[PDB]
């Protein structure tokens, strides 16, 4: 998208997100983060919900054929499963390598940096659903590296009931429950997740009140579902 | 278990 | 898809359908057609469902974002509706070349011929959609004239209450209404559809009673829209 | 207007 304004970018971006068009938009929100500046914090959220939904199709899909293929348990079902695989990967790769370059080292803000390496955790979280054999461990490790270095940041800048914290936060719960084997690491990080942006509410305005508590509402969903 | 559905802007 | 063997196409179709991955299924059927055999009345519907699901995301898109350019009246609105539209024709003509080359003109069965042909006049329903200039009168008469070749070969050859028969009358209907500016001849012929399969439903089985009322629903609703 | 949805083998 190198011919393409910096500006024609994000707008067309969000046609796409109006158009449902997701990996358009993957493909605009990458050229803009490939001109090299900075981007704002609605940029950054177009840039989140592009590859969300672009990974998101990838990793249902995996997952049915990935199911379909344990049934089974030709080379068919295995090869296809191999190919959304591959292409997943690919997007995964994709994404932190626009964090990689140079999107973290730039990001000297809280808000930026501890939204970039939530996203570092997200896709490498990602890659880990999938992984087998001789990296599952370094990429474990390194989606564990990346929240909890996030992690740090947001408790030390940001207060409880800030959305990327709590965000942030829900999805290292994910990471501990569904990927690192430690669902009381999970469990009680959703727990005091909630009860210090509980005690926090009283600070916030009518429309900040609604955008945690929604975030909140996930945690609870969470710790149901676990206990 | 959900993540951040985060695919709506 | 050349170096692939049509059963694994064929068995990939499926397994992608399954997965909701229509680009995918479309681009598997594709090559199943490209063998040079005929397809089976199961092969045809997934070919039909591969495309029917890849251009229907095309049209949805294409519809937000030309709803966008008329409110409007910069350049990106219309570049990006540009875009989706080519993208879109490329698919249409696609499917177009594989019913020219050569699916229709091997199409003895009544079954088969009748089928190709209602995706004939389909797909150049969806590029008359689309099209303003020069050629806006020859797509639609294109797709008249293969609606209607397909209508002809039905009442000869399939009782009223065929569902390959009733879905094209649904849809060379539904082509009268929107694209040919003719309410009057859409309204009569789903009537007459109707009411033509209603009195053959005494001879159907439960399973192809269940079949035809469905899409006699269909047009019933129509009709109920249109009336 | 409803065409045959036909999005479902
Ligand atoms: C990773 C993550 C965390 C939080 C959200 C979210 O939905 N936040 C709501 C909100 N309220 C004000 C500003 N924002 C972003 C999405 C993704
Ligand atoms: C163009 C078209 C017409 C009809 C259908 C459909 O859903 N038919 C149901 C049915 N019952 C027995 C066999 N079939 C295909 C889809 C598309
Ligand atoms: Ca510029
Ligand atoms: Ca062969
Ligand atoms: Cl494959
Ligand atoms: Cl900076
Ligand atoms: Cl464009
Ligand atoms: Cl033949």
């Amino acid at each position: 998208m190198g011919s393409m304004e910096r500006a024609s970018l994000i707008q067309k971006a969000k046609l796409a997100e109006q158009a449902e068009r997701y990996e358009d938009m993957a493909a605009f929100m990458k050229g803009a983060v490939e001109k090299g500046e900075e981007l704002s914090c609605e940029e950054r959220n177009l840039l989140s919900v592009a590859y969300k939904n672009v990974v998101g199709g990838q990793r249902a899909a995996w997952r049915v054929l990935s199911s379909i293929e344990q049934k089974s348990n030709g080379p068919e079902v295995r090869e296809y499963r191999e190919k959304v695989e591959t292409e997943l990967q690919g997007v995964c790769d994709t994404v932190l390598g626009l964090l990689d370059s140079h999107l973290i080292k730039e990001a000297g803000d809280a808000e930026s940096r501890v939204f970039y390496l939530k996203m570092k955790g997200d896709y490498y979280r990602y890659l880990a659903e999938v992984a087998t054999g001789d990296d599952k461990k370094r990429i474990i490790d390194s989606a564990r590296s990346a929240y909890q270095e996030a992690m740090d940041i947001s408790k030390k800048e940001m207060p409880p009931t800030n959305p990327i914290r709590l965000g942030l936060a829900l999805n290292f719960s994910v990471f501990h429950y569904e990927i690192a084997n430690s669902p009381e690491e999970a469990i009680s990080l959703a727990k005091t997740t909630f009860d210090e942006a509980m005690a926090d509410l009283h600070t916030l305005s009518e429309d900040s009140y609604k955008d945690s508590t929604l975030i909140m509402q996930l945690l609870r969903d969470n710790l149901t579902l676990w206990t | 278990a959900g993540s951040i559905p985060g695919r709506r802007s």
